[PDB]
RNA sequence: AUGUGGACCCGCCCCUUGGGGUGUGUCCAAAGGGCUUUGCCCGCUUCCGGAUGGGCCCGCGUCCCAUCAGCUAGUUGGUGGGGUAAUGGCCCACCAAGGCGACGACGGGUAGCCGGUCUGAGAGGAUGGCCGGCCACAGGGGCACUGAGACACGGGCCCCACUCCUACGGGAGGCAGCAGUUAGGAAUCUUCCGCAAUGGGCGCAAGCCUGACGGAGCGACGCCGCUUGGAGGAAGAAGCCCUUCGGGGUGUAAACUCCUGAACCCGGGACGAAACCCCCGACGAGGGGACUGACGGUACCGGGGUAAUAGCGCCGGCCAACUCCGUGCCAGCAGCCGCGGUAAUACGGAGGGCGCGAGCGUUACCCGGAUUCACUGGGCGUAAAGGGCGUGUAGGCGGCCUGGGGCGUCCCAUGUGAA
């Protein structure tokens, strides 16, 4: 699956600006920019008061599409954050942020998570030295995520990591631009993430 | 009831009455068609519904709805059965599986195709 | 530890054997209430010594016959036919409970 | 005959407070006393005394109520919202110390009888004993 | 076909017979001893009880008896012999018995 | 008789045995008498052989009867100190 | 024959069920083989002890029907005897006349039981498939032999049923072992490799045997990981959407802008395997390279490299998603309520949308929601539910005070609760 289709139609249905096109979503043509109505031939008509289901459903899809993930993998992560000790709503977000495909995107090796995903699969990313090619591999803390040696001279990286000069990264990552090797210091707290998402709903959605 | 009464008598549990003796509690039964009659509906419906009496390998003789537009069920066509109550014909509590054995799957159907057992149209 | 029960002799009508009645109160698995419940043991009495009425200690023994696996250890208190009468009337009820009537 | 005298007392009290009696007379027993002793100490009554009534021994029980309230129905909040006989004759209820329940997250109590005497929930757990569980009160 | 552990069958038969005879010798001697005691012929009854003891203990050297099975058989024997003698006998040769 | 041997407990292509006292008539992977150690023949971990060496010598003392492999492993942990 | 010793009858002491000691009497032992030969190896005999395995007995627990209420002749107990490794009516002769049952005996129905498994907030409900433990069976029914152990799946005998041989008298069989065929059925795999690993049987060993096992094969049957990368318009021989041959949507979504490189090609290439054995040292000495890989040239590492499968259900309410045309109580839909009678978001198509995605639906069955058998946790004036009324048997239940006991109840320690 991986969805893998027209991403900006999902920017639009959920209603909030979404970074799936990673690069372009910053230009005045994110389609959410100056066309912010849903897809379809009812895109622009007046929408009635959604059921509580709707509300929870959408807030969940909103979250799942951010990280681009099959519901299979997603619900597995969620049950695991319930079973787990600690406020279960936000243990979720920490697990979701601990995904390698995502940690690569956070460190601006890639412009989209999607791009970052295909970057891992093609063995361009290392972890503690060794190669890893699983988008779902879980980064623990202390782990040093490098760019592949042979991939060091590749186009997209040369470009992408150069534009990473200047930029800051969340206070749980420690990217080093010289030798392209960030470090995963800490599981991110809820205030760290500026996700346009109300996970309380997300919990409540599986609370059915 | 008193505790003592409960200790003496107990509660009594419930029994499942199954609305499908397709026997074995099997999920499908094979059957040989007897009649391919037509039947009228009740309460507030009117039409001519395609039903079939079927002789079962479970050794049963039950009527069974033939879903879909056109069918090809002769006096002796063999056929598969699944559970399914037709709300309108009373005493019809099974469906014929369109697409298996002698029952051709509905032709020219583009929409809900896995029911009605029709192959992917050759639109390639 | 060979099990040791305590009970009431309710029968002396056997050769070197005495039926002992052992009562056991336990609380009910689902309904919580304590329920009395009982069982008859045939016990070995090698000297036709124990008489109908007394209360004896019964002990787990090497078998002595078909359904006779206990010997009579010591005696607790002497006579008390109340227990037997209780056990007697209980039996007498059965005389009814059939097709007609009987003794209540 | 009066089958469960303890239950009767708890009721007798429940019944008296709903019509806001000053005090109520319950037939005396060493046991009903050791309950009121707790009921009193945990602040649910003003206390009890051993009045004689046509020669036979009772226990006058002085009940507490909240302050006079306002709007329609000025009647005061009860201090005994709730009082329930739990172990009843012919369904006796015993708890181990591990099984002693938390009543009202502890804004209420549970009187219970132990071989260390009659105690509250907190009293018993501190003392590490279970017993027959007489009643809830919150 | 022909699993050549039907050889076990051949042997089983061969043995069956060895046991079978060993036992009949005991049964016929033990009987004879008892029936001799029950006549007060004591010297003759012990001279023969003693044979029967041996055969028994011997029987139990191979697999024909072994065990407390032989012990049993001896216990049943000497006990019976003494009683039929104690109906007026006075254990003459007093071979196998200790009075 | 009672033996000391290896009972297989790994995964396909991923063997781990448990060094086991058991009656020889038993299933290989069935009910045993006592576990007394384990073996990771692939040494995927720095701890790939471990023997309760006191206990090993106990069972040996009353006629436990090691497989030739089990004895290797036992020897290595220095059960019988051949010194 | 020798009697270390052990068995047996009678005694003697301790013990207490047949545990241990002791005395006279009686009875009971044995096997040889190999040598790198007079001293080593494997054996043999009796006894005591350990370890492992097992027999038997007992308490408690273990589904449904009372439209099954009475049951029982070895039946219950006894004395004696047979039998066993051993208790026992297990069996036998004789004697007593008992034993069981509403706390469900007798009968009938169903079923291997458990560790666990699914469900559930829990109490509970449901279940016993993989794996592990126990029990029972080996075409059906009986039986003993052999033996430490069997009443013995690939041992024996007899009877029955079926199949094959038959010179017609008589003989041969037994996949519920691996694989395989056939039938039944909605439905369930290869007549594959290997003795390398673990395990077992025999052998001093070398070895041998092992469809135990370790592996491979088939099947989205289940779980987990993974790919299909993604930046552009729209002429109907019966087939591109939305106000009458008309107004926007599909949608940044492309058959072509770079970038990466599943498949596929080439090269290296394993762990699992060190013991058994030989050698020094004493036939277990830190020496054995003595040798051993089915899986398999697979996994894994490196070099080359192509833009490279998408489906299925759904869109009236419950329930996330609406428009056009066809149809006109017809064709049909439907889990429930319900939709279709000419303007149908419910039928059939189309565009568009929603959910999931190597899957998606349907059927079937279990728990759930169901506090709808209610212990937690329900009810019965009128909704279903007080017996037509009494008497009282069994049972359930029991005022105040004191003392003993400690059965219920509570507490501490400990043993078990394997994997
Ligand atoms: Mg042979
Ligand atoms: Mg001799
Ligand atoms: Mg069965
Ligand atoms: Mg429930
Ligand atoms: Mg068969
Ligand atoms: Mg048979
Ligand atoms: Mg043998
Ligand atoms: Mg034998
Ligand atoms: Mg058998
Ligand atoms: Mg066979
Ligand atoms: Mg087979
Ligand atoms: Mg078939
Ligand atoms: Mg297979
Ligand atoms: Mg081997
Ligand atoms: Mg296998
Ligand atoms: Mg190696
Ligand atoms: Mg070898
Ligand atoms: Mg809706
Ligand atoms: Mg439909
Ligand atoms: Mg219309
Ligand atoms: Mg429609
Ligand atoms: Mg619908
Ligand atoms: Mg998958
Ligand atoms: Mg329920
Ligand atoms: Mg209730
Ligand atoms: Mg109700
Ligand atoms: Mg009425
Ligand atoms: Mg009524
Ligand atoms: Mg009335
Ligand atoms: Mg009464
Ligand atoms: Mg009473
Ligand atoms: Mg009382
Ligand atoms: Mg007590
Ligand atoms: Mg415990
Ligand atoms: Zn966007």
């Amino acid at each position: 699956g991986r969805y893998i289709g027209p991403v900006c139609r999902l920017c639009r249905r959920e209603g909030v600006k979404l970074y799936l096109k990673g690069e372009r979503c910053y230009s005045p043509k994110c389609a959410m920019e100056r066309r912010p109505y849903p897809p379809g031939q009812h895109g622009q008509k007046r929408a009635r008061r959604p059921s509580d289901y709707a509300v929870r459903l959408r807030e969940k899809q909103k979250l799942r599409r951010i990280y681009g993930i099959s519901e299979r993998q997603f619900r597995n992560l969620f049950e695991e954050a319930s079973k787990k000790k600690g406020v279960t709503g936000s243990v979720f977000l920490g697990l979701l942020e601990s995904r390698l495909d995502n940690v690569v995107y956070r460190l601006g090796f890639a412009v989209s998570r999607r791009q970052a995903r295909q970057l891992v699969r093609h063995g361009h990313i290392t972890v503690n030295g060794r190669r890893v090619d699983l988008p779902s591999y879980r980064v623990r803390p202390g782990d040093e995520i490098a760019v592949a040696e042979k991939s060091r001279n590749l186009e997209l990286i040369r470009q992408n990591l150069e534009a990473m000069k200047g930029r800051k990264v969340g206070p749980w990552l420690s990217l080093d631009v010289e030798g392209m090797k960030g470090k995963f210091l800490r599981l991110p707290d809820r205030e760290d993430l500026a996700l346009p998402v109300n996970e309380q709903l997300v919990i409540e959605f599986y609370s059915r | 009831p008193t505790i003592n009464q409960l200790v003496r008598k107990g509660r009594e549990k419930v029994r499942k009455k199954s609305k499908v003796p397709a026997l074995k509690g099997a999920p499908f039964r094979r059957g040989v068609c007897t009649v391919v009659r037509t039947v009228t509906p009740k309460k507030p419906n009117s039409a001519l519904r395609k039903v079939a009496k079927v002789r079962l390998t479970s050794g049963y003789e039950v009527t069974a709805y033939i879903p879909g537009e056109g069918h090809n069920l002769q006096e002796h066509s063999v056929v598969l059965i699944r559970g399914g109550r037709v709300k309108d014909l009373p005493g019809v509590r099974y469906h014929i599986v369109r697409g298996v054995y002698d029952a051709a799957g509905v032709k020219d159907r583009k929409k809900s195709r896995s029911k009605y057992g029709t192959k992917k149209p050759k639109e390639a | 530890p060979k099990k040791v029960l305590t009970g009431v002799v309710v029968s002396d009508k056997m050769q070197k054997t005495v039926t002992v009645l052992v009562e056991r109160q336990f609380p009910h698995p689902l309904y919580g209430k304590v329920i009395k419940r009982s069982k008859k043991y045939l016990a070995h009495d090698p000297e036709e010594k124990y008489k109908l009425g007394d209360v004896v200690e019964i002990i787990e023994s090497r078998p002595i016959s078909k359904r006779k696996r206990f010997r009579v250890l010591r005696l607790v208190e002497s006579g008390r036919m109340d227990l037997v009468e209780k056990y007697l009337i209980r039996r007498q009820n059965y005389q009814s409970l059939s097709k007609r009537g009987g003794k209540a | 005959m009066l089958t469960d005298p303890i239950a009767d007392m708890l009721t007798r009290i429940r019944n008296a407070t709903r019509v806001y009696k000053e005090s109520t007379d319950v037939p005396a027993s060493r046991f009903k006393e050791e309950i009121l002793r707790i009921l009193a100490r945990e602040g649910f009554i003003k206390g009890y005394e051993r009045v004689d009534v046509d020669g036979k021994p009772y226990l006058r029980v002085y009940l507490k109520y909240g302050p006079r309230r306002q709007g329609p129905d000025p009647r005061p909040e009860q201090v005994i919202h709730h009082i329930r006989r739990i172990s009843k004759p012919g369904r006796r209820v015993y708890v181990g110390v591990k099984e002693i329940p938390r009543v009202r997250r502890g804004l209420g109590i549970a009187i219970l009888s132990t071989s260390k005497g009659v105690l509250t929930d907190r009293e018993a757990r501190k003392l590490g004993v279970g017993g027959e569980l007489i009643c809830e009160v919150w | 076909r022909n699993l050549s552990a039907l050889k076990r069958h051949r042997q089983s038969l061969k043995r069956r017979l060895r046991n079978k005879a060993k036992k009949s010798a005991i049964k016929t001697l033990s009987k004879k001893a008892i029936q001799l005691a029950q006549e007060g012929k004591a010297e003759e009854a012990l001279k023969i009880m003693r044979k029967a003891e041996s055969l028994i203990d011997k029987a139990a050297k191979g697999s024909t008896l072994h065990k407390n099975a032989a012990a049993r058989r001896k216990s049943r024997l000497m006990r019976k012999v003494r009683q039929l003698l104690e109906a007026a006998g006075a254990p003459l040769i007093g071979g196998g018995l200790s009075a | 008789m009672v033996k000391i041997r290896l009972a297989r407990f790994g995964s396909k292509h991923n063997p781990h045995y448990r060094i086991v006292v058991t009656d020889a008539r038993r299933k290989r992977d069935g009910k045993y008498i006592e576990k007394i150690g384990y073996y990771d023949p692939r040494k995927t971990t720095p701890d790939w052989l471990k023997v309760d060496v006191e206990r090993a010598r106990y069972w040996l003392s009353v006629g436990a009867q090691p497989t030739d492999t089990a004895r290797r492993l036992l020897r290595q942990a220095g059960v019988f100190r051949q010194e």
